[PDB]
RNA sequence: GCCUAGACCGAGGACUGCGGUUUUUACCUAGGAUGUUGGCAUAAUGAUCUUAAGUCGCCCGUCUUGAAACACGGACCAAGGA
RNA sequence: UUGCUUAAUUGAACGUGGACAAUUGAAUGAAGAGCUUUUAGUGGGCCAUUUUUGGUAAGCAGAACUGGCGAUGCGGGAUGA
RNA sequence: AGCGUGCUACUUAUACUUCACCGUGAUUGCUGUUUUGACGCUUUCACGAGUAGGCAGGCGUGGAGGUCAGUGACGAAGCCUU
């Protein structure tokens, strides 16, 4: 629920050298629209020598998943600035939705490389169709045949303090 | 909290009353008071605000300066108002048939005026027989012209009157005050 | 004597008053329909913004949206460690309390203005209905230097009735759309005072809206952050 | 003496605003908006999805 | 010890453009100053007569007074908690017409211009200036401009 | 032993924005000292001619 | 638009205003609380004193950028004291 | 108008008379503006971010702008100008 | 119950919102009903930190002019006292 999808689509003022600007479109995960605007500013400043104020934003709009029912694996191409550099580095993830991935990688880089939501560039995000695109085993491992697993040690959740009986982790 | 953007609980810094304790002084400004507060005239404002005013802002006004209001182009049947005192002045060659009101007549200025068949009336008077001020004058006398203004302001090059209790040339007309003498300031 | 007087007197208010409310009926008809005819162009220009959008999408172009042209600012911090240009500007806004909110046209100058208060302010741009919640719940009028509540539309046409304005309506929608004389109504306008959202901020407020803060423009997340606080 | 909030108070709405009564004899916050069922983005806008 | 004479700290102020020195080009003298001019102080440095001091380098003033090779112009200076009004002589090479002035004296003239033209045509026409307003909407057409995607770019060194 | 404080502006401006800054204040004549003797000695006369002027026109 | 669960408050003191329902110089929820019922007046009710509990509370005066200070005066009380 | 200035009937400064009136010529604000008298205490400062000098450095010494403490309690940082 | 990150609810300042009361500053009105208080009465709004320091309104003590034809040996003054 953190993050959606938007397009984003802008161009310079017009001028009477140049009435009719080329229009730029930008694939942006935002938490709402105005972070949204934000970051396609951001980065077409960082590409092209273009500011904020002598442009204009387009259209701003929902991207929706496809298929949010069909499992996926997704490959994510990223940019991150570490404590000490600058890197690339491909990840891949399964989710139901491109957001869902997009979040998960967010938490991830968060978790294993202490890279906040500021420090990382999106590449970019595929859909990866074919079981030979898919990299890495920590999502490999669950492209098998008559995958199945068991939960050993369950813990329950009690809604009382004190409890007559023995504590079971069956399952 | 607030960000106050002028001072707070200041007053008004008008004087709204007199600071005199006379009686009959304040009978005339719960007259005047009534009037203003009734009447939309403005010069009944002005007659009230005059009674608060201290003596030093109020001037004495000398007939010869009420002669020179008289002779403005139609002023000679004017009501001449002073909220203060009329003093005489033995420097006038005549003085005119005139209606004056004010607060206080000298005896020579109270003399002068009804000798040449005039009235010296007072302020309750005036406000009987013009309750809106129809057709007066009012006349101010000199504030600036005190003693003391002479000394307020003073220093380098202001022209000011120097506060010293005697006078000669023994009494600071050296240094500072001469080029033969150092400077001059 | 005193009570026949009184129900003589009686008498004479209820005769007088049989006049009045007659020749109010007229003029309260004028304010309906005033009221009525807002109400139309609202919608009328609702709908035409919606299917400009969709001629768009058919004709394979792009609506732009007409930029706003109003905002409405709320200072959302304390009155202490100010620094002295952005300190002025709040006091130019008539910002001089925690949660107070004025309404303000934009232009550049406007504009540049709000940027100095950025760091100590929340704005975006309110919709008809906080509009209207905002005069109806706080609103009050600047009546000889004197917070008066708008509880009749005398109050409002005996002070900005040469300003064609007679109603409570007719000076909303001279706030909503930004009119002739949104400058005499808005300086008439109170700032007003809200209360603290019910709900909180976020974490931290004093940053910016797009770093995860509250303060800045956050464009039509101000009507949300209103209807917390009025 | 005591102000009265118009958004609660029904009487004080109608002596600010006469028209409140028309609007809700006429529905209007509910007011149905007749059209046609169309898809004005079944073309070039799909650009939403890929580009 | 310290030194504050009266030229101190001017080592850049009061030097000449670069490729800029030499005899002053006479159109320096031929302009006219009146009473009442809105003039800008720069202190020539070729020229040590009638200087301004370093305070009135750069500054803007009311021509009060005309002689025979200078002006007398007023300025007011910050002392403290008021300004005090100060007159400068200053010879005219260090002094110049100010260019707002003139742009604004044009808008008079055009202003009386259009009021008049109004008046004689019977309609109003408003004439305070007006701050940039925000947009109004418009329609952006495709026709041969396809909106192009853009993504960020991966870090490269090129060393 | 008695060395202390050599200077500082701090707070001053803002005692000066106590009761300041406060603009000079104009007049529709100015003081004509200072301006070149020739001149001022000439205006007298232009003026007094223009008082006999206007009242011998009034007067007629 | 509608239904529904709690809390705190009741300033003012003949009438006068704006609106509303119109059935009508009438009535209203519309310029700030009233109706009704029980108990008590040998009393619940309130206030102070002592004490217990919970929580917070360093010694005043002074010089000082900074005092609870391991800075100075002060054992206590009356009367005098600038 | 002038005794200044021009070869001059050219100018300069200040004017008479006539024309332009609420969009009187950007915004926002304005418990209103302006003026005067008189007198207290103070004239050891210190701290924080940024700029910055001497010094290996210092809870060191010295400047700049601002905000603070001093002169100030309150909620938070256990405790603390 | 550690570290990085996202979220939902929740806790409570002398701050914010509404209301009560005190003071300050302003503000509405008040004479054929002003009538023995107009230095009064009355309508409304905003505001309230403070050393050094300034000013204002008050409390208390010895003695003096005037007044209460004041209190008092049937108990003044002083002193002690949930
Ligand atoms: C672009 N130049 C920057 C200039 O903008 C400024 O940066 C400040 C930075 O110093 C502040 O940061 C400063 O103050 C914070 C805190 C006390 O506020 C401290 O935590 C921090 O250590 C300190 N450097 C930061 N909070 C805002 C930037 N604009 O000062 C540093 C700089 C390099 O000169």
């Amino acid at each position: 629920s953190r993050l959606n999808e938007y397009q984003v689509i802008g161009r310079n003022l017009p001028t009477e050298s140049v009435p009719e600007p080329k229009l730029f479109r930008m694939r942006i995960f935002a938490p709402n629209t105005v972070v949204a605007k934000s970051r396609y500013w951001y980065f077409l400043q960082k590409l092209h020598k273009v500011k904020k104020a002598s442009g204009e934003i387009v259209s701003v709009n929902i991207i929706s998943e496809a298929k949010p029912t069909k499992v996926k694996t997704f490959g994510i191409w990223l940019r991150y600035e570490s404590r000490s550099g600058i890197h690339n580095m491909y990840k891949e993830y399964r989710d139901v939705t491109r957001v869902g991935a997009v979040e998960t990688m967010y938490q991830d880089l968060a978790a294993r490389h202490r890279a906040r939501f500021r420090s990382i560039h999106i590449l970019k995000v595929v859909e990866l169709e074919k079981t030979d695109d898919v990299k890495r085993q920590y999502v490999k491992q669950f492209l098998t045949k008559d995958l199945k697993f068991p939960l050993p040690h369950r813990v329950q959740k009690s809604k009382k303090l004190f409890q007559a009986t023995a504590p079971t982790t069956f399952y | 909290g607030r960000d106050h953007t002028s001072k707070q609980h200041v007053r008004s810094g008008h004087r709204t009353a007199p600071k005199s304790d006379n009686v009959y002084l304040q009978l005339l400004v719960k007259l005047y008071s009534f009037l203003a507060r009734r009447t939309d005239a403005p010069f009944n404002k002005v007659i009230l605000k005059s009674l608060f005013l201290s003596k030093i802002n109020r001037p004495p006004v000398s007939v010869s300066r009420i002669s020179r209001a008289l002779k403005q182009k139609g002023a000679a049947e004017k009501t001449i108002v002073v909220v203060g005192t009329v003093t005489d002045d033995n420097r006038l060659l005549e003085f005119p048939k005139a209606t004056i009101a004010a607060l206080r007549f000298t005896a020579g200025a109270k003399d002068r005026i009804l000798k040449n068949g005039g009235e010296a009336i007072t302020l309750d008077q005036l406000a009987l027989r013009a309750p809106k001020g129809q057709n007066t004058l009012i006349v101010r006398g000199p504030r600036n012209s005190r003693e003391a203004v002479r000394h307020f302001g003073f220093g380098p090059h202001k022209g000011k009157a120097p506060r010293i209790l005697s006078k000669g040339r023994k009494f600071e007309r050296a240094r500072g005050r001469r080029r033969s003498r150092g400077f001059k300031v | 004597k005193k009570e026949k007087a009184q129900q003589k007197t009686a008498e004479e208010r209820a005769a007088a008053k049989k006049v009045r409310k007659a020749a109010n009926k007229e003029k309260r008809k004028v304010i309906f329909d005033r009221a009525a005819a807002y109400q139309k162009e609202y919608t009328e220009a609702e709908r035409s913004v919606i299917k400009a959008k969709r001629d768009a999408k058919a004709s394979n172009s792009y609506y732009v949206d007409a930029q706003p042209k109003l905002v409405f600012v709320v200072r959302i911090k304390g009155i202490n460690k100010i620094p002295p240009k952005p300190r002025k500007v709040l006091q130019l806004l008539r910002l001089t309390q925690i949660n107070a909110g004025v309404f303000v046209r934009l232009t550049k100058a406007t504009s540049e203005l709000i940027k100095l208060a950025e760091p100590y302010v929340a704005y975006g741009y309110p919709s008809l209905s906080t509009i209207r919640q905002l005069v109806y719940k706080r609103g009050f009028g600047k009546v000889n230097k004197q917070r008066i509540a708008l509880s009749d539309n005398a109050i409002i046409e005996a002070n900005l009735g040469k300003f064609n304005i007679l109603s409570i309506e007719d000076l909303i929608h001279e706030i909503y759309t930004v009119g002739p004389n949104f400058k005499q109504v808005s300086n008439f306008l109170w700032p007003f005072k809200l209360s603290n959202p019910n709900g909180g901020f976020r974490a931290r407020k004093f940053q910016h809206f797009i770093q995860g803060g509250d303060t800045g423009n956050r464009e039509q997340f101000i009507n949300a952050l209103v209807k917390q606080m009025n | 003496v005591l102000k009265k909030n118009p958004l609660k108070n029904k009487q004080v709405l109608l002596r600010l605003n006469p028209y409140a009564k028309a609007y809700a004899a006429e529905k209007v916050g509910s007011a149905k908006v007749e059209q046609a069922k169309v898809k004005p983005s079944k073309g070039q806008f799909a650009e939403v999805l890929k580009n | 010890g310290k030194s504050r004479g009266y030229r101190s700290g001017t080592r850049y102020a009061f030097q000449r453009d670069f490729k800029k020195h030499g005899a002053i080009p006479l159109s320096t003298y031929l302009k006219v100053y009146k009473v009442g001019d809105i003039v800008d102080i720069k202190a020539n440095g070729s020229i040590q007569k009638g200087m301004p001091h370093k305070y009135y380098h750069g500054k803007t003033g009311i021509v009060y007074n005309v002689t025979k090779s200078s002006v007398g112009v007023i300025i007011n200076k910050v002392v403290g908690n008021r300004y005090i009004e100060k007159r400068v002589n200053l010879r005219v090479e260090h002094v110049k017409h100010s260019a707002c002035r003139q742009e604004f004296l044009n808008r008079v003239k055009s202003n009386a211009a259009k009021k008049r033209e109004a008046k004689a045509n019977g309609e109003t026409v408003y004439l305070k200036r007006q701050a940039a307003k925000p947009r109004g909407s418009r329609i952006i057409s495709t026709e041969g401009n396809i909106p192009q995607t853009l993504a960020p770019v991966a870090y490269e060194t090129f060393i | 032993m008695a060395k202390s404080k050599n200077h500082t502006a701090h707070n001053q401006t803002r005692k000066a924005h106590r009761n300041g800054i406060k603009k000079p204040k104009t007049y529709k004549y100015p003081s004509l000292k200072g301006v070149d003797a020739k001149f001022k000695r000439n205006h007298r006369y232009a003026l007094h001619g223009t008082a006999k002027a206007l009242a011998k026109a009034r007067a007629e």
